[PDB]
């Protein structure tokens, strides 16, 4: 599991483009503080090996 | 165990109803985000509740 994958983005990655940018896309007041949930989706996942 | 198959058809939907409920629900999502359905369309909807 150590390999990771960025699953989501808001906007998509443009030809021959890395982006290392951890930000989360908070779409409500909500504060993620790291819980999936309503308005707050982890841009990255573990690969399932 | 009697889950109530309850058909979605012919009507518009308004997902701008689904938020205002008790915070932090959860609200999860399989196959697509639950704000592009709003530009997406389906042959029927199961409303199981």
């Amino acid at each position: 599991y150590n390999y990771r994958y960025r699953l989501f983005r808001k906007s998509k990655l443009k030809p021959f483009e890395r982006d290392i940018s951890t930000e989360i896309y908070q779409a409500g007041n909500k504060p993620c503080n790291g819980v999936a949930g309503v308005n707050c989706y982890f841009p990255l996942q573990s690969y399932g090996f | 165990y009697a889950w109530n198959r309850k058909r979605i058809s012919n009507c518009v939907a308004d997902y701008s109803v689904l938020y205002n409920f008790a915070p932090f629900f959860a609200f999860k999502c399989y196959g697509v985000s639950p704000t592009k359905l709003n530009d997406l369309c389906f042959t029927n909807v199961y409303a199981d509740s």
